[PDB]
């Protein structure tokens, strides 16, 4: 179909691909010679051609692939009919001809990319896959499944009465691979398809399920595995089509698990399949009690799987205290128990874990009783809720396990002590540390091995986070004189945890660490002028101990300590360890560490100026690059992910330096704001860097302005990035950053930051997230958001913070939104609701009265929100009535007052923490109704005190000084008023001076000391400071 | 310290 002469030139590049002389000359000619507008159509011609025809190999596999690439970017849509009929029927006669196995792969799919809405129907096709589906040849059988895998609205296209009984039959194939691409095109056409077409496969799915024991028959695993890999990925589509049959499918993991004779992979995936039913539908889980059962029973099984054939744990014992990477199933089962338990809750989980628990610590098999430690330390964070008050009889258990014979055993109990000090914390450093404290220490005894000595150092810093000073200090010298001894340790591994343990016990010991400064700091400079990572935790140590005993303890080693540090830094783990020494440095010295800046900066402004560093690159060598941690890919696209973490960090100890630093920190602003903040935000595909320049901008602006053209036109660049950045950020929690990042940037700036350019642009950008926060939150027979109440949380902030700069004019441009806002507050969803409530009250206060335009658009929705169910709707409806009657008096006056019965409802379980914010809202919506323009006066008295909202305590206390400078006045309420005044004070609500002498013109009118006897020392002597 | 993996 194509002139000879064509062909040969295109043979003669095709062949040059696998050969750089004659290669590029080959690629620049296929690149910029053919594929253009006047040869694409003869070059998809011939590669089809090569594909479907050719004898050569090489030329019909490179010729597929290439096509496949190419068929896209041309894209197909805009090829003449007559072609890519021909290129259908070229690539349609290769496939039924005789081919490699892997080229009809390829020929697979290159067929796909020539199927699609916009292009002509393709019948010969879908008749050429159900004849292909009924071959004896598993490639034909297998390539079509393949087809329908990357197409799979062709499923929709043949006859449902044909197409069900192929996947039936691709289940339960003789061939593995032909079963597992089934799976595959199976699963993968709900991964694609909308749900309305769903119920026309669903019903296969217990014929999948029913096909799984033969693969245990066949002896089958690793095939199976493939199929549990695909099933998980249905559980997370449509879990609920599990429900029927959810039973089998935990009976048939629960005995493909406990098969231990298997391989791995068909016992992790299995494992899998189990936990993931957790995270996709837990009110099933929790409704059928064979699950948890199950779960618990498995995960138990897996975590005895270590040190297998090694009984004494010789090898265990002979290594560092790092996770042998061999024991996967144990670590797997970790895992697993751990998402379960934070999915279900410990008052599903608890009574199954503990009857085996029960019943594991006292098993002759001590990996039994080692399980027993770690499966209580997965499950006990989600679990908390319920574990938390069973804590005595939890140490009772695990306790005394802590002297086992067995070492693995020990450790294992010094691992639950650890976890548990953190997820029970700090209600079990209040009430176990005369129990878990002496049961880690004793663990330190060179009596032990070093693993174990090594553990339970490592529970001591877990402890050590929650527990106060005061809870420490009688423990302190027997710590540390036990760490000295692991400090001397011939084994790297033991030497290290015990610096990183004093460390972080010296860290919560605070000042009460003053007193073993001189025993130990000798002992650590010893150690870094003499093993990277000890130097480095050891710098971490001194510099910690240093942040505890305070600067002039300090000082005695600071300069000492500074020098080495420089050795150190100037001379990969390690520096990291010195980044942050360096920083808490500059924590202790204050301000004398000024003189440092030259030394420490520099190395920060570079890593901090990272570009994004990103290689396009070829489909296959996709997954090639994402072996290592360090990169990632999302045309394809290679970042390298650790290059920008790094990136983040320098940004984030930049921010603290100009944190602590301020006006010290001016003459680095400008370089910072216009070489690292402002471009990180053109970051687009790293999140982290796109939010650390964000929240950089603020505090960069206020190192300046402490110490002017410079920050005017910073300020006007900073903020028209950001502003620019609302209309193009996808990630809505960036996009929170970026308002937040305003707000304080505001706050900075002060009056009149901002052009009415930037008001416009700014306002295109509210619309914009409010527009796509609505169509996201706009969105179940198959299927049982935080994120986006917060980012409406910071635009209430950020509109507010903008009428506040603009001392009212952004009425204006807020008008051109407001139908947006009205759409919101009549919704069903309480989120876009409060957010429009929140902003209606913003509003009033800079336009009342200006807001009679918009009176009866939301007041008749305001009123009904008051009694709503949702303590969040009523706070921010009584607060908008409240305001109604402050800045817009008159203009509300048939609506503040006929609600004036409503609020003294809603007034009268108000009393109490979880809607205590509501009533004191409503309370000061009364009394500024009542201000504005009686029985009502003494109804809203003893809504007092008002102790949680201080806007609203602000208001309800001068109204109360104003009230008397009747009801309140004289009389024998002369001590509840007092105490109203006391209680807002002493709960730090209440701006109360105003008040204060008001109650102190009273008591002058009488018994005038007797009204504080009821008060304690510690209330008395605020009191004497307050009158 | 200890932790969760």
């Amino acid at each position: 179909a194509l002139p000879e002469e064509v062909n040969r030139t295109l043979l003669q590049i095709v062949q040059a691909f696998a050969s750089n002389q004659i290669r590029s000359v080959a690629e620049k000619a296929l690149s910029e010679e053919w594929i253009t507008e006047n040869n694409i159509e003869y070059l998809l011609t011939f590669l089809a051609e090569q594909a479907a025809f050719s004898q050569d190999t090489t030329v019909a596999a490179l010729s597929a692939v290439l096509f496949r690439k190419l068929a896209l970017k041309a894209p197909i849509t805009h090829i003449r009919k007559e072609v890519l009929a021909q290129i259908r029927s070229s690539l349609l006669k290769g496939f039924l001809s005789e081919r490699a196995d892997s080229i009809r792969h390829k020929l697979s799919d290159a067929i796909a990319e020539c199927v699609q809405d916009d292009l002509p129907a393709w019948p010969e096709l879908l008749q050429a896959l159900i004849e292909s589906l009924k071959s004896g040849n598993p490639n034909f059988r297998e390539s079509s499944f393949r087809i329908l895998t990357t197409v799979p609205y062709l499923i929709t296209a043949v006859d449902i009465n044909s197409i069900l009984p192929i996947f039936q039959s691709g289940f339960t194939d003789a061939s593995d691979n032909v079963k597992i691409a089934a799976v595959t095109a199976f699963v993968g056409y709900f991964k694609q398809l909308p749900k309305s077409e769903w119920s026309k496969l669903g019903i296969l799915l217990p014929s999948l399920l029913n096909s799984l024991p033969r693969f245990l028959d066949d002896g089958k695993d690793d095939a199976l595995a493939s199929v549990f890999e695909s099933l998980i990925e249905l559980v997370e589509l449509a879990p609920k089509l599990f429900k029927d049959m959810f039973d089998q499918i935990i009976q048939f993991t629960d005995m493909v698990i406990k098969n231990k004779d298997l391989e791995p992979p068909a016992r992790t995936t299995a494992l899998e399949l189990l936990t993931v039913f957790s995270e996709n539908a837990p009110q099933m889980c929790k409704s059928n009690q064979n699950y948890g059962q199950t779960l618990v029973m498995v995960t138990l099984i897996m975590m005895t799987e270590v040190s297998i054939d090694d009984d004494d744990a010789a090898e265990w014992i002979e290594s560092d205290d790092t996770d042998d990477e061999e024991e996967v199933t144990y670590d797997h089962a970790r895992q697993a128990l751990d998402r379960v338990a934070l999915k279900l809750g410990g008052e599903y989980l608890a009574a199954p874990l503990f009857q085996y628990l029960q019943q594991m610590i006292t098993s002759t098999e001590w990996r039994e009783r080692f399980a027993a430690m770690m499966a209580l330390s997965s499950a006990a964070e989600g679990c908390a809720d319920v574990l938390i008050g069973e804590i005595p009889k939890i140490l009772d258990m695990v306790i005394p396990l802590i002297n086992d014979p067995h070492p693995r055993v020990q450790y294992g109990c010094c691992n639950v002590l650890g976890q548990i000090s953190t997820d029970f914390s700090p209600f079990i450093q209040r009430t176990a540390h005369d129990r878990i404290l002496p049961a880690l220490i004793s663990k330190l005894t060179s009596e032990c091995t070093s693993r174990v000595q090594t553990h339970a150092a490592a529970a001591l810093v877990n402890f050590s986070e929650f527990a106060s000073k005061d809870i420490l200090e009688p423990y302190l010298d027997s710590l540390l004189t036990n760490l000295l001894v692991l400090l001397q340790s011939n084994k790297l591994y033991v030497q290290e945890q015990a610096l990183t343990t004093i460390a972080f016990i010296a860290e919560a010991a605070k000042n009460k660490f003053i007193k073993y400064y001189d025993t130990l700091m000798p002992l650590l400079l010893n150690v870094l002028k003499v093993n990277s990572v000890l130097k480095g935790k050891c710098m971490e140590c001194a510099t910690l101990i240093g942040f505890a005993v305070g600067k002039e303890k300090f000082h005695e080693h600071s300069q000492e300590l500074i020098s080495i540090l420089v050795a150190l830094q100037n001379s990969d783990a390690l520096r990291s360890y010195l980044e942050q020494s360096w920083s808490r440095i500059c924590r202790i010295l204050g301000d004398d560490f000024v003189p440092l800046l030259p030394i420490v900066i520099p190395p920060l402004l570079i890593t901090a100026k990272a570009t994004q560093d990103v290689g396009l690159i070829e489909e296959e060598e996709a997954a090639n690059f994402q072996q290592y941690p360090d990169w990632d890919v999302v045309k394809h696209i290679a970042i390298h992910t650790s290059v920008l973490d790094d990136k983040v960090s320098a940004m984030e100890l930049l921010q603290s330096y100009a944190t602590l630093l301020r006006g010290q920190f001016a003459v680095y602003v400008k370089e910072v704001m216009e070489e690292i903040a402002l471009p990180s935000l053109d970051f687009y595909l790293h999140d982290g860097v796109r939010a650390a320049g964000a929240t950089l901008i603020p505090i960069l602006l206020s190192c300046l302005l402490a110490a002017n053209e410079e920050l005017v036109l910073l300020w006007h660049k900073a903020s028209s990035k950001l502003i620019g950045g609302l209309m193009s950020e996808p990630m809505p929690e960036i996009t929170q950053v970026y308002h937040n990042s305003l707000v304080n940037g505001i706050k900075v700036m002060g009056d009149n930051c901002l052009s009415e350019d930037q008001l416009a642009a700014f306002t295109k950008g509210v619309s914009a997230n409010l527009t796509d926060t609505y169509e996201r939150m706009q969105d179940d027979e198959y299927n049982e958001d935080f994120t986006d109440e917060d980012l409406l949380d910071e635009i209430n902030k950020s509109i507010a913070a903008v009428l506040k700069t603009t001392n009212g004019h952004y009425l204006k441009n807020l008008e051109n939104i407001w139908p947006m806002i009205n759409t919101f507050l009549l919704d069903n969803e309480p989120i876009l609701v409060i957010f429009a409530l929140v902003v209606i009250g913003d509003l009033i206060q800079y336009g009342g009265e200006q807001t009679a335009s918009m009176k009866n658009a939301f007041i008749p929705k305001v009123t009904e929100c008051l009694i709503s169910p949702d303590a969040r709707i009523r706070q921010a409806a009584s607060y908008i009535i409240g305001v109604c009657a402050q800045y817009a008096p008159s203009t509300y006056a048939d609506v503040c007052i006929p609600t004036l019965d409503t609020l003294v409802q809603i007034v009268d379980g108000s009393k109490l923490e979880e809607n205590r914010s509501s009533t004191e809202n409503a309370s000061a919506a009364i009394a500024k109704i009542l201000y504005a323009y009686d029985t009502y006066t003494a109804n809203w008295f003893k809504t007092l005190p008002t102790i949680t909202d201080k806007e609203a305590a602000s208001f309800n206390y001068q109204f109360l000084s104003q009230l008397i400078e009747p009801i309140v006045c004289a009389q024998s309420n002369i001590s509840a008023v007092v105490d109203s005044v006391i209680q807002a004070l002493n709960e730090r609500s209440l701006e109360g001076q105003t008040v204060i002498s008001s109650v102190k013109k009273l008591l002058g009118f009488l018994d005038a000391m007797a009204i504080f006897n009821r008060y304690p020392a510690d209330i008395m002597e605020k009191v004497h400071k307050w009158f | 310290g200890i932790y969760k993996k």
